[PDB]
RNA sequence: CCUUCUCAAACAUUCUGUUUGGUAGUGAGUGAUACUCUUUGGAGUUAACUUGAAAUUGCCUUAAA
């Protein structure tokens, strides 16, 4: 099995990778990470979320460290991470080894601060993670601060990239970047063939395949909330006497944070999941939870990846997420699961119901909808006069609304939400402290 | 003379009544007198120095300051007086307060505005964020701005007086 | 007592009537009626009581409601000057070992300002169940706390005498804040033909309390009050006899 | 056109024809004063109709009042269409219990107690549920 | 421009105990279950709900001038 000690790498790489509480490496890594070593172009597909994040990450810090005194200058190596999300957790990935020293580590992001964005570039980041098309717009404007000398580059989670809509940004990308010693890589967990004829650029020889390969015994429970400040007494959801099995998506970070501390004042089972956390808090917390029976946990799409405590009585679906492919499809979770029971709620702002018949075009029957009360009074000031994250300083729970409206921003066409109406403007009726939220 | 719209909104003010209700409010309000701040802190001066902090309240009234808490926006009600040395001065507040849905009330003089304040004058005199007590009071007041000042008075925007 | 196995085939027969298929919390509430010739007449009387029960349903209330979605809570009223002298900390120190709490001591000078305006009242009050008071003010009560929370069983307060003879001091509220929680089941006598006091819910402890109470209770009121007819139900429920009583009946005759 | 009443809404308590008349005859001695107070436990409802003398006075003490602030309450005040007759709203007071009972002897009335418990557990044995007693 | 019944006795001497008393509301409306009543007179009473103190027609002069 793929261990630390084999590789020889430098005494600070692997020592660090002790820290995330892995004493040895999976099957997807052991067929990538040694295997890769080369000049060698790699194709990655794989499980989904596997922990393909070591395998195709260590070439960077690899390849850079053997060259490590070397541009520092010129950004060594570009991830593509198409989602706001998953680049912004495996980039918690890029966070990795406190032994990273020689390393520099962009995050480049749709909704993040352009001045802020390159007027970190010009101190020449040596790695970094982007979402392509911002990015050409920094390859237009900063590239001789940036550009030229460029090591390796990787199309992570290829999944939209490679689809249409973002084909602009890549041909355009990667007609741009220094090819010349440039090492190409396309990877992802799970995608068609139709990447190749989509990959025809940026596909040198070298390269070899890696494959190591709504469900109806489940029905998906929905949910109607008009007002976009919707909340949720999980009491009546834990009435069972502290014993209930409960996973709740939503967004990001940032958000599973405040709810976090939040509903930790409301006073229920409170363990959660993100990128912030360590790999160590990570094993602890959802080991600790398939350690565990009664609870809940709040998990985003970092753990919508295979993940498995078994027969969860509800999987909260939360604000809705990124991927319908996900969403629909990876509801052989529960049924046809561990084969264990429950169901699957989502609250929605009232207009976007048409992601529902978007679902029943995707032709799943659904059923239920109740009534929750957006109008109970506790709930309302039981928050919103209660100040803690923005009661340490006036920049932080505000950083939790912040990045709910930015998750929820990158969606345009993706999901139903109109430019014109709650996309993003009248969704500010969740706004603040203050309400109403004009 | 003909005089522009922007101007002859001063010029319409807040009743006896309403008026006298406002300050029947803020009266309760008067940032506290520097002899006061000098109490305070001589007696905990004394205390802690031998011998638990509710957020003080006051009325926020810099000009500076007040435009300050609008566009955030924070505040509440807003109190802008009829006679400005630089008329100039306060020209854009009642439409800023209007563009951005703030309750401004033009109350006549600044020596009526300043004495609240314990200044000789003010000119802009505002509030936010009230006790408890006055809430009720507030709510309906700021609806009876709205109501006697704003609903009717939109006529003013257009209309050269003079 | 009355019979036993009576009340005893009409409570399990009874969480028949609540083992078929908020709402529920409407459904599974056990009380008890009670009727008369007469209520106390031509006066409208807020005064309560406190009852002398098997137990109390409020640790259960507590406990099981713990997780509701109401999740009541305590209150107690002071007078004015007392409130400087009993801390919040202070009693703290003490209830613990019933493990029962307050939240809010509070004066009705707050009550007569802050919490008036009657949305921000009947708001602040409504996401009560169990109340205090305290006599000396309870007295003054019905104009403040106002027409609404009196409504409830609930909200309406209970008094006490909470003052030690003379000048207070805090033992008397040590103790008799348990004195008003463990024995005592206040309820209220309103005019009329008819009384329900509310009991109890059925998911808290086995009919061996229910049916106990049930007994202390209904001979207790039997005694002074001269009750006509007296029925158990929950809720909702087409009413359960016990102790029919025609003797005490003619007593109508007696007096016309 | 509109009519000489003035529609009142927002009344406060302590207001009533005493004041009603007492301050709007001030616009001109009034025809009619009516507060809409409560069948029982005796108090209003907060609003009330007038008229003064012509259409005139109706306009003068309207909009000179119409916004007006008092206590905590702005007194919303109109006119109305042509017409619209006041006609209802006596004065009500507290109407106290009268108590007539019970004529007769415990022969209908324990008797109806009698019959009525056996048709009860009649109707306990419709539900069905059977008990006794 | 108004400011709210914030306590009694009795009993027994215990850093408190025992016991009986003393409290008429802002209104509007939701309402499925009963009690009770009396000759239709429907009267008093029965869970618990919404609410910006929201609305429409239930027969003393010194707190002056």
């Amino acid at each position: 099995v793929e261990k630390f000690e084999e590789l020889k790498l430098s005494q600070p790489t692997l020592k660090a990778i002790e820290k995330m509480g892995f004493t040895t490496m999976t099957s997807v890594q052991a067929r990538t990470i040694p295997p890769l070593l080369a000049g060698r172009d790699v194709l990655g597909a794989a499980k989904t979320g596997s922990g393909k994040t070591l395998a195709f990450l260590i070439p960077a810090i690899e390849l850079l460290h053997s060259l490590k005194f070397k541009p520092r200058n010129g950004t060594g190596i570009i991830v593509i991470t198409p989602t706001r999300e998953l680049a912004l957790q495996i980039f918690g990935v890029a966070r990795e080894l406190m032994e990273f020293h020689s390393q520099t580590f962009g995050i480049v992001i749709g909704g993040a601060n352009r001045r802020q964005e390159a007027e970190k570039l010009m101190k020449g980041v040596n790695m970094l993670i982007a979402t392509p098309g911002r990015l050409l717009d920094h390859l237009q404007n900063t590239k001789g601060f940036v550009f030229k000398n460029l090591k390796a580059l990787i199309i992570d989670e290829a999944d939209r990239i490679l689809e249409i809509g973002f084909e602009d940004e890549m041909r355009q990308i990667i007609k741009i970047l220094p090819n010349e010693d440039r090492q190409s890589m396309l990877f992802s967990a799970t995608q068609t063939t139709k990447v190749e004829d989509l990959a025809r650029i940026s596909l040198r020889p070298g390269p070899l395949f890696i494959n190591v390969v709504t469900a109806d015994g489940l029905e998906q429970g929905y949910v109607v909330c008009d007002s976009d400040k919707r909340f949720l007494l999980l009491f009546s959801f834990l009435k069972r006497n502290q014993k209930k099995k409960i996973i709740v998506f939503l967004s990001s970070c940032n958000s599973v944070k405040y709810y976090a501390e939040l509903l930790n004042y409301i006073d229920l089972p409170v363990l959660e999941l993100h990128g912030k956390q360590k790999q160590q808090k990570r094993t602890n917390t959802f080991f600790e939870f398939c350690n565990a029976e009664r609870g809940i946990l709040i998990c985003t799409d970092v753990a919508a990846r295979g993940l498995d405590i078994p027969a969860v009585d509800w999987i909260i679906q939360f604000d809705p997420p990124d991927d319908p492919r996900d969403y629909i499809h990876r509801v052989g979770r529960t049924a046809r699961g561990t084969k264990g029971k429950g169901k699957s709620l989502m609250f929605l702002t009232p207009n976007e119901l048409g992601f529902l018949r978007y679902l029943k075009a995707s032709k799943v029957p659904l059923n239920e909808y109740e009534f929750p009360e957006n109008k109970i009074a506790n709930v309302q000031s039981q928050l919103e006069k209660l100040i803690k994250s923005n009661y340490y300083l006036h920049q932080t729970a505000k950083d939790g609304y912040r990045s709910y409206l930015q998750a929820y921003a990158s969606h345009s066409l993706k999901t139903v939400y109109q430019i014109d109406k709650l996309d993003l403007a009248k969704v500010a009726k969740s706004y603040g402290f203050p309400v109403p939220p004009k | 003379l003909k005089v522009p719209p922007t101007i002859a909104q001063f010029q319409y003010t807040l009743d006896r009544n309403t008026a006298a209700e406002t300050f029947k409010l803020f009266n309760k309000y008067r940032p506290e007198t520097a002899a006061e701040k000098k109490e305070r802190l001589t007696k905990e001066a004394a205390a802690v120095a031998e011998g638990a902090s509710p957020k003080p309240y006051a009325v926020k009234y810099g000009l500076n300051h007040v435009v300050a808490l609008i566009e955030n926006k924070k505040a509440k009600l807003v109190l802008i007086a009829n006679d400005v040395d630089p008329i100039e001065l306060v020209v854009f507040l009642p439409a800023l307060c209007k563009k951005m849905g703030v309750p401004y009330a033009i109350v006549k003089g600044k020596a009526r505005l300043g004495t609240l304040v314990n200044q000789k004058t003010s000119a802009v005199a505002a509030l936010t964020e009230v006790r408890a007590e006055d809430e009720a009071a507030l709510a309906k007041l700021v609806s009876t701005i709205d109501a006697n000042f704003a609903d009717k008075y939109d006529e003013v925007k257009k209309h050269w007086g003079g | 007592a009355i019979p036993r196995e009576r009340v005893i085939k009409a409570v399990n027969e009874l969480i028949k009537f609540t083992s078929k298929p908020e709402e529920e919390l409407k459904k599974d509430l056990q009380l008890i009626v009670v009727n008369n010739k007469s209520f106390t007449g031509t006066s409208k009387s807020f005064k309560l009581k406190l009852l002398n029960v098997k137990h109390s349903f409020y640790k259960p209330w507590k406990e099981a409601s713990a997780t509701a979605v109401k999740d009541f809570k305590v209150l107690l009223i002071l007078k004015d000057s007392d409130i400087k002298k009993v801390s919040e900390d202070d009693l703290f120190d003490q209830l613990d070992s019933e493990g029962i709490k307050v939240d809010e001591i509070i004066c009705g000078k707050d009550l007569k300002t802050v919490y008036k305006a009657y949305e921000a009242r009947n708001a602040f009050i409504s996401q009560f169940s169990l109340i205090l008071a305290d006599d000396s003010i309870v007295t003054s009560l019905p104009k403040l706390m106002g027409g609404k929370a009196y409504n409830k069983v609930e909200t309406t307060p209970i008094s006490i005498r909470t003052h030690a003879n003379k000048e207070f001091s805090l033992t008397t509220l040590t103790n008799n804040i348990k004195k008003v929680y463990m024995n005592q089941l206040p309820v209220k006598l309103p005019r009329g033909t008819t009384l329900n006091v509310h009991l109890g819910n059925l998911e808290w402890l086995r009919p061996e309390e229910f049916v106990d109470n049930v007994e202390l209770i209904s001979e207790q009121l039997i005694k002074a009050y001269q009750i006509r007819s007296i029925f158990i139900k929950t809720n909702r429920s087409p009413v359960l006899p016990l102790y029919y009583n025609q003797d005490v009946l003619d007593e109508l005759e007696a007096k016309k | 056109e509109y009519s000489g009443i003035i529609y009142v809404s927002r009344l406060p308590h302590g207001f009533h024809e005493k004041e009603l008349s007492k301050y709007f005859a001030q616009f001109g001695d009034l025809k009619e004063v009516r507060l809409a107070r409560n069948k029982k436990t005796g108090n209003s409802r907060h609003y009330g109709f007038l008229e003064f003398v012509n259409k005139e006075d109706a306009m003068i003490a309207q909009e000179s009042m119409n916004n007006y602030l008092l206590m905590g309450h702005l007194l919303q005040v109109r006119v109305l269409p042509k017409g619209a007759k006041i006609e209802k709203l006596y004065k009500y007071k507290k109407r106290v219990l009268v108590e007539k009972g019970i004529t007769k002897p415990v022969k209908q009335l324990k008797d109806n107690m009698k019959q009525k418990h056996e048709e009860r557990i009649k109707k306990l044995a419709k539900s069905g549920i059977e008990f006794k007693w």
